[PDB]
Formats: C-alpha cells, sequence, structure tokens
RNA sequence: UAAAGCUAAAUAUAUGUAGGAGACCGAUAGCAAACAAGUACCGUGAGGGAAAGAUGAAAUAGUACUCAGGAAUGAGCAAUUAAAUAGUACCUGAAAUCGUUAAGAUGGAACGGAUUAAGAGAGAAAACAAGUAAAGAGGGGAA
RNA sequence: ACGGACCAAGGAGUCUAGCAAAUGUGCAAGUGUAUAUGAUUCUUUAAACAUUUUAUACGCAUAAUUAAUGU
C-alpha cells in the first residue's frame, strides 16, 4: 500500500536520499550478472565460491521416474500403527505385527535410532540397507523383500 | 446455560434450547480485521 | 469463561459507537452511553463494562430512572418513570444498595441539574 | 500507466477464515458489543434470540 | 559545554513492548508485570519479559525432549512459554505436569491418555505465585535453517555457512574455488 | 439446532465440517483482578511502597 | 516577547514567517523548513527568519485554555451538548459554522439552561 | 507398420456489431475528437493535424415606452424576473496587471530581524455585583 | 561560475516477476484443498460455502554424500 512507502518521507528534500556528488544514475556497473570475473570478482568469490567452470560427466535423456526412492527410519516404524494398536502388541508376547510400508509410500528402510527391546515387528519393504536389517534381527523379527 | 425461545407474536416463551459450544470461541477483534481486509479484495473489478 | 469485564473494555476501548473526541479545542473524550453517570471513557465509568450500575437521563422530553444490576448474566435493563427529587429517592433505595454513599450524592445532584431544561410544545 | 496485471485479488487460508467466521459468531451473544456496534436493542430480553 | 559520551543519556538495546495486538495476551502481560513488579521473585520477571519476544526466540519444544528435562524432577512443573509438539519416535510418555503457550492437538490427547495435565498461564499464576517447585525451560534457538546462512561468509577458510543457490546438484557452484583440481579449494 | 452439527457436537455425513476442530484459547478465565483479589495471590504480595 | 496575562504563560506571540516570502510573492508565508546548502536561515546567521523549536512549548497545566480560562468545545445540535452537564465550569462551547437560524436560538437557549457559556453567541441575528 | 486421403468437442480473439457492468477520468483530465473531428488549416508528394461544454424553473418571460445623439451608444419618473452586479462574449468569478478616493512616507535602491513608541480600525467569551423584594410577559414538572 | 521578467494550473522511486531478512497470524512432522467438480450458489454473487459415499495428484520439508555403478 503506497500508504507506508519509504519514499513519502524525503517527499520535500532535494536528492531523494540517493546523495548529493554520487546521483542515482542508470546502470553504472553494467548489466544483470556482467562483471562477474573482472571487477565484480571479490563478491562472486566470497559469496559463490565454486560459480565458473564445469566437472562431471553428461547425462543425455534422464527419465526421473526409473530412479525415484523415498526412504524412512527405523525410528518412525513402530509410530505408524495407532496408539491404542501399540498398547496391546507390547501386553502380548506370541503375537508380532507385520508392516508393510510401500502402501504408505516408502521404498527404502533406513536404519537410524533405536528400537524396543525385545519387541519383535515383522517388515517388508523393496530395499534395505544393512544397519537397519541388522538392528530389525536383533529385536527378533524379521525383514521380506517385495516387488 | 439455555436460551428460551419466543414466539411470533412477541410475548410468551413457547420452549428452550441449550446454547451450542460454537459460542465459546475466543473472540479476536485484530484476526477478524485482518482477514476481512484480505477478503474484501476479490470482488474488484479492474481498470 | 471466554468473557470478562477486563476482556470487555479490550474490544471497546477505541472502536465504539458512543465516544465522541473534539478536533479543535484537543483537551477531552466522553462517553454518552446510556449508563455512564460522569462521561468519562474509563473502565471504571462506562456501563458497557460494569455489572451494575444506575443513571438519570432525559432521552425523550422528560427524566427516566435505568437499572442494569445483572449478576449472571441476567442482563436486564429496568427502565422507571422519575418524577421528583422524593421518588428518585425512593427508588435509590429500592434499587440502589450496590451503591456507595458518595455516588448517591452524585446522582441526585445530577438530577437536581436535569429537572431545569424545558423547550416548547 | 496502470495496467490489468495488477494482483486485483489474494488468496486466504482456510483455516482462518474459519477461525474468524467462528470469532464473529462469539461476539454476537455478547450483550454489550452488540450495543456497541451501534443497535438500539434496550428492549431486547436475550441478546442470543431464538424465535420459534 | 561538556565532555559526555551520549550526552549523559544511558542506552537500552532490547525490545521495549509488545507488537502484537492479540486482548488475551495483553491480559496476560498485563497480570505478569503486575506480578513481577510486586512480588520480584526473579521468576516473573523472566516470565514477563520472556511472553514479549518475538517469535524465533520461542521455539517449539518436543515432548522427548520434554520428558528427558524432567527425568530427575518428579512430581515438579515444567514451564514453557512456547509449543509443544508430539514425537512419533517416543514408544511411551510418563505422567507429566506442564505450562505453556499452545499445545498441538496430538501432544495434548498424548499428555492426558497418561494421566497429566495442561495449564495455562493464568492457573499457574493463581496456583504457583512465586513458582515453587517450577522449572523453567526453552527449546532451541538456534536450530533454525536462517542461522545456516549466518557467520563467516562462505569463501572465508574454513566457513560452515551455506549458499544461496538456485538448486543442488554437480553444475551448480562445484568447480573452482571448492576443489584443488580446479585452482583452490575453499 | 444445526449449529452443533455443523460444527461436530452431534456428527452426520454431509453436514458436518469434516475433521475441523473448533479452535481453542490461551487463557482460561480473563478475569485478572479475580485472580489478582484471590487469597493465595494476596498472601505472596510485598508491602506498599513510597514514590519520590 | 513573553506575555502574562494571570498564570497563563505565552513564550511568543508574532508568527513564524516563510523565508523570502516579502519578496517573491509565489511564495507562501506558511512556515517550510529551509534546506539548501548556502542558506543563511539554515544556518542561524544573525539578522534573519528564526526558526520554530521545541523550546517554546506551553506548560501542560495550560496549554489549551483560552481567555476565558476554559476549553472550547464545539456542537452541531442540541442532543451532541449532553455531556456539558456534568463539568459546566471547565468547558465552554462555540456553534458549528453550517448550523442554521433556526438550529442555533434552541442551542443557545439550551445552553443558558444549563450554565454555559457560549462563545459566539450573536451569529445571524 | 513410412513414402495417399477425410474428420466434431474441449482452445484463441488490441477487428466489426449488439447487450451489461466498475473502490476508473471528470473539459490543460478521459480516445486525437463530450460540439457540422480525421473537420478547419499546412506540405509538390508520402504525410502532419488542432482550438472550441454551462443564462433561467420557464424566452409560449431574450429587453416594450420616453429623452439626448448622424450613428454607435447612454440615461430615466419607464420595464421582464425571486434575482439583470443572471443581458446572450450570459453559473461562480481567484492571481498576475490597471483605474478612483482616502491616510501616510520620500537627501545616490527597496523590503527584513530584535524592541518599543505614536496614530487608526475593531472588540466584552475572565477583563465587578450572587441574591432579596414588587410587578408584568412567557415556558415546563408533579399530586 | 551556470538557471531564474511575473502569475495560475500540470510535473518525477511506481507496477509485475523471482529471492532473502525482519515482524504479525494459523496449524505443526507436517503443511498448502492445484487444475477441476458439488451445491435448495445466482441483483449484488466475477463473492461466499463445500471436497469424491489401515483413505498413494503435485510442490516445499522430514537425510546426506559421490563424476559415477551407488551406498
Ligand atoms: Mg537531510
Ligand atoms: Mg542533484
Ligand atoms: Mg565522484
Ligand atoms: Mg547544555
Ligand atoms: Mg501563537
Ligand atoms: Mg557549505
Ligand atoms: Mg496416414
Ligand atoms: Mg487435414
Ligand atoms: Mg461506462
Ligand atoms: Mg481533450
Ligand atoms: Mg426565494
Ligand atoms: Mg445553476
Ligand atoms: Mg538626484
Ligand atoms: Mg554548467
Ligand atoms: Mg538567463
Ligand atoms: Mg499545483
Ligand atoms: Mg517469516
Amino acid at each position: 500500500a503506497t500508504r507506508f512507502k519509504k519514499n513519502r518521507k524525503k517527499r520535500g528534500h532535494v536528492s531523494a536520499g540517493h546523495g548529493r556528488v554520487g546521483k542515482h544514475r542508470k546502470h553504472p556497473g553494467g548489466r544483470g550478472k556482467a562483471g562477474g570475473l573482472h571487477h565484480m570478482r571479490i563478491n562472486f568469490d566470497k559469496y559463490h565460491p565454486g560459480y565458473f567452470g564445469k566437472v562431471g560427466m553428461r547425462h543425455l535423456n534422464l527419465l526421473k521416474n526409473r530412479t525415484y526412492c523415498p526412504t524412512i527410519n527405523v525410528d518412525k516404524l513402530w509410530g505408524l500403527l495407532p496408539e491404542e494398536k501399540k498398547k496391546e502388541f507390547s501386553e502380548n508376547k506370541d503375537i508380532a505385527p507385520v508392516i508393510d510400508v510401500t502402501r504408505k509410500g516408502y521404498f527404502k528402510v533406513l536404519g537410524n535410532g533405536k528400537l524396543k527391546h525385545n519387541q519383535p515387528i515383522v517388515v517388508k519393504a523393496r530395499y534395505f540397507s544393512s544397519v537397519a536389517e541388522k538392528k530389525i534381527k536383533a529385536v527378533g523379527g524379521q525383514c521380506i523383500l517385495v516387488a | 446455560p439455555v436460551a428460551n425461545v419466543y414466539s411470533t407474536n412477541g410475548k410468551n416463551v413457547v420452549g428452550e434450547v441449550e446454547i451450542p459450544v460454537v459460542f465459546q470461541t475466543p473472540i479476536r477483534n485484530d484476526l477478524i480485521q485482518s482477514v476481512y481486509t484480505n477478503m474484501s479484495k476479490n470482488r474488484r473489478h479492474p481498470y | 469463561s471466554n468473557v470478562s469485564n477486563a476482556l470487555v473494555w479490550e474490544l471497546t476501548r477505541k472502536s465504539n459507537c458512543f465516544i465522541k473526541k473534539n478536533k479543535a479545542g484537543k483537551k477531552g473524550v466522553f462517553l454518552c452511553d446510556p449508563l455512564n453517570v460522569n462521561y468519562k471513557n474509563t473502565p471504571s465509568s462506562s456501563g458497557l463494562v460494569k455489572s451494575n450500575s444506575t443513571n438519570v437521563t432525559l432521552k425523550d422530553g422528560k427524566v427516566v430512572f435505568s437499572v442494569k444490576t445483572s449478576k449472571e448474566s441476567n442482563v436486564v435493563n429496568q427502565h422507571f418513570k422519575a418524577k421528583n427529587m422524593k421518588n428518585v429517592e425512593k427508588l435509590l433505595q429500592q434499587h440502589g444498595s450496590f451503591e456507595k454513599a458518595k455516588n448517591k450524592e452524585k446522582l441526585l445532584k445530577k438530577y437536581k441539574r436535569l429537572s431545569k431544561l424545558y423547550e416548547t410544545s | 500507466p496502470t495496467k490489468i496485471w495488477r494482483r486485483w485479488g489474494r488468496k486466504v487460508n482456510l483455516k482462518e477464515k474459519r477461525y474468524a467466521v467462528c470469532s464473529s459468531i462469539a461476539a454476537s451473544g455478547v450483550t454489550s458489543l452488540v450495543l456497541a456496534r451501534g443497535h438500539r436493542i434496550s428492549h431486547l430480553k436475550e441478546v442470543p434470540l431464538v424465535v420459534s | 559545554g561538556i565532555a559526555l559520551k551520549n550526552v549523559g543519556r544511558i542506552k537500552k538495546h532490547g525490545r521495549k513492548h509488545l507488537v502484537s495486538k492479540n486482548p488475551y495476551l495483553r491480559l496476560l502481560v498485563k497480570l505478569y508485570n503486575f506480578l513481577a513488579r510486586r512480588t520480584n521473585a526473579n521468576f516473573n520477571k523472566i516470565i514477563a519479559k520472556r511472553l514479549i519476544m518475538p517469535k524465533r526466540y520461542r521455539p517449539p519444544l518436543s515432548l522427548s525432549k520434554l520428558q528427558y528435562h524432567m527425568a530427575n524432577h518428579p512430581n515438579d512443573i515444567a514451564v514453557v512459554v512456547g509449543s509443544i509438539t508430539d514425537d512419533k519416535r517416543l514408544f511411551s510418555l510418563k505422567q507429566l505436569k506442564v505450562c505453556a503457550l499452545r499445545f498441538t492437538e496430538t501432544a495434548r490427547k498424548r499428555i492426558e491418555d497418561a494421566g497429566g495435565e495442561c495449564l495455562t498461564f493464568d492457573q499457574l499464576a493463581l496456583k504457583y505465585p512465586t513458582g515453587k517447585k517450577c522449572v523453567l525451560l526453552r527449546g532451541p534457538t538456534k536450530a533454525r535453517t536462517a542461522e545456516k546462512h549466518f557467520g563467516k561468509a562462505p569463501g572465508k577458510p574454513k566457513s560452515k555457512a551455506r549458499p544461496y543457490v538456485r538448486s543442488k546438484g554437480r553444475k551448480f557452484e562445484k568447480a573452482r574455488g571448492r576443489r584443488k583440481s580446479r585452482a583452490y579449494k575453499k | 439446532k444445526k449449529l452443533d452439527v455443523i460444527y461436530g457436537k452431534i456428527h452426520e455425513k454431509k453436514v458436518t465440517k469434516k475433521n475441523y476442530i473448533l479452535p481453542k484459547s490461551i487463557v482460561h478465565n480473563p478475569d485478572i483482578y479475580r485472580i489478582i483479589h484471590s487469597d493465595k495471590v494476596q498472601a505472596s504480595l510485598l508491602a506498599k511502597k513510597k514514590p519520590c | 516577547a513573553v506575555k502574562k496575562v494571570g498564570k497563563i504563560i505565552k513564550k511568543r506571540t508574532k508568527k513564524f514567517t516563510r523565508f523570502q516570502s516579502n519578496r517573491f510573492m509565489r511564495v507562501k508565508p506558511a512556515w517550510r523548513k529551509p534546506r539548501g546548502i548556502d542558506c543563511r536561515v539554515r544556518r542561524r546567521y544573525k539578522g534573519t527568519n528564526l526558526m520554530p523549536s521545541i523550546g517554546y512549548g506551553s506548560n501542560k497545566k495550560t496549554k489549551f485554555l483560552l481567555p476565558n480560562n476554559k476549553y472550547k468545545y464545539v456542537v452541531k445540535n442540541v442532543k451532541e451538548m449532553e455531556p456539558l452537564i456534568m463539568n459546566h465550569t471547565k468547558y465552554c462551547v462555540q456553534i458549528a459554522h453550517n448550523v442554521s437560524s433556526k438550529k442555533r436560538k434552541q442551542i443557545i437557549e439550551r445552553a443558558k439552561q444549563m450554565n454555559v457559556s457560549v462563545i459566539n453567541a450573536k451569529a445571524r441575528l
């Protein structure tokens, strides 16, 4: 809203806040990203260090749907269950839950965190990591591969 | 807490109903005014 | 439980259909609401904020007596037709048990002032 | 020169809209607030005012 | 004349008043200013100050860290001037008593199912006027992402600051100035 | 009466607003001067002091 | 100079007129602050126009009182002057410029019955 | 399953024509043009291109008569209108610039800041008198 | 040293895209009902209201690192 703009405070002043000696002129240093590597070098180097040059191989026709893969850690793995359902399994001891994470939108199980001690759980997925699968085995569970 | 139901002649009380729980919302004039300023822009015509 | 006297004061400090301020002669601001004995814009004199109140007003030609005295949201607006000093004194005992003496002489003086106003036809 | 691609309207979150409507119904049930908006209701009995 | 610095006038630096126009918050500020003044307890002063700070200095606190902080303070009350959030990484919750400004629906439900209670600040002002057996806590104030861009500029030796980039990949700012293979690293 | 169904006090298909929760307050009771005058608070105050 | 009547003190009575407004007629007398190098008024040369400052301010206890020693209130109809029945010794009334004679007669007659003074009760007679 | 062919809908519309509308402009603004406007006028030619709205309710009230004067025009005891200092160049009618009368100043500029004095013009809302008593003229309230 | 014989009207940091910091508001491991469709919406309304009768549209966030197979 034009009511609150800064320029209205300079309305009786001569130079509109831009200076007697250095004016407000039009493009006194170039246009856009003009002078990089010549007279804008310091800015480019201290704020965007790796900007110039190229590195790596080409990939000519990508097709990103071939490698799409969302992940989930073992922490959030008991939290997919309702709390009253989580209560029942921790009470009884000869039953365990079987969870299929692909039905929830995850493809690869990943292994950060701590599973509950002596509480078996069976997990279905497309890919597993080594540490995640070890942690699932240690508490008495099992991993299953699906496609 | 209840409310009375008045007949269309304006004098008799012909029942009562229990006050709905929507009537306990916090009254917030700042929020109402701010939401109103944005919403009232949607019916303007261009020039 | 979503409202109190203090919250009602917070909502009606500035935006209100009874407030009047004078652009010229910068001193002063008034509340002209029906149950304001004075006309101060303070939480301790405004009829909308207080839970019990009494007042005397003209409102049409004659003089009218008003009571609020609503203590469980039973907002009751009793209006009585003041006639003379003795009747007003009787009504103050009848309905104004919650007032101090200090407020009662102020209301009586206000009534004595209001009784001197008249017009034609 | 004024143009037709000035942003004429705004988008408002749904939850805030609903919150404001709810807070505006609640204010309709306080006698003091209704009076201060300019309505002459010195002769009403109840401010919620339900009718058959 | 006379040789003073800042013409003898004392300087202060923080926030002085509320910016928010919420009437309930203004009622709270009035109440706790009164309590701090008439019972100078160093508990009411800090509270009266904290509920004026801007949003970035009232961070959320999760349930797991709340329980961890109160592990050696049974039958005490925790006081927070932010919001409490749920944590799906916890398996079980104890019985706790907590006062704060806001609770999320899931956290509020989980707290009450274990036998605890939630309080607002006008209830703690009424039952604990001087904060006896109350423990003040706050969440992380330097975990926001904006803070990862502050500090030494990215380009000085051994700086941890993130850069502002269009996107992320091998083609976006990784060649000259980021590896010894192109004229120098960092 | 429809106003209790609209906001989920009683549930009904195609009338109740889906998964909407009625908002909550940061103050339990906005009467601060009733809190100040209570005995518990009044017994913790300090004697009134003098101006200059 | 300083003018003092009772307890009311005015620190200055002359106005502040705009620099060079006596020499050019396109320059109006209303005060504007001089900006611009080499002015001789911005630089406080002796012998020229003075600038207004916060020092000339009035005592807070007597800031808006008229020589009547009361405050002024402007009314537009009979009903607007209701609040003056409680504070009739600290206020005086003035009638608005665009009210008719018929309305003015009523306003004056009520103001007399309330024991409040009217500043301009001689207009349109 | 190439080197032959056909096909509606969902899409676009600074043109032409008709209809509706706006937190738009208000006669130096808005289209160049609110009016005999792509007109008057300029250029050998391709082309360039303005200025210019308002008496009053009604003129089915637009100024009859007399005197002076060659006329134009002026004046009236004469005349329309609520109004002519609304008379057709007609609502209101600012500033620059000029006329008339009055009051002042005036030895190679004039205005000005501070402070007083001498003149001239206006002014009673603080810049005196509640109340009592006898009439006279009004206007309200209650039992 | 340059502009200024006088008066009236006009006359100059704005709009859109994209990013960030600050602050206010809502919800919170989530958040934002896209294009559409529905309705006993239809002067206003080109607004407002709704969401498909153990619930996989899409964006940003919830995980990094490497030229890369990948982990
Ligand atoms: Mg400056
Ligand atoms: Mg310049
Ligand atoms: Mg230079
Ligand atoms: Mg000094
Ligand atoms: Mg002055
Ligand atoms: Mg200089
Ligand atoms: Mg073919
Ligand atoms: Mg074809
Ligand atoms: Mg039109
Ligand atoms: Mg034009
Ligand atoms: Mg007339
Ligand atoms: Mg006219
Ligand atoms: Mg000479
Ligand atoms: Mg030059
Ligand atoms: Mg020149
Ligand atoms: Mg102008
Ligand atoms: Mg922000």
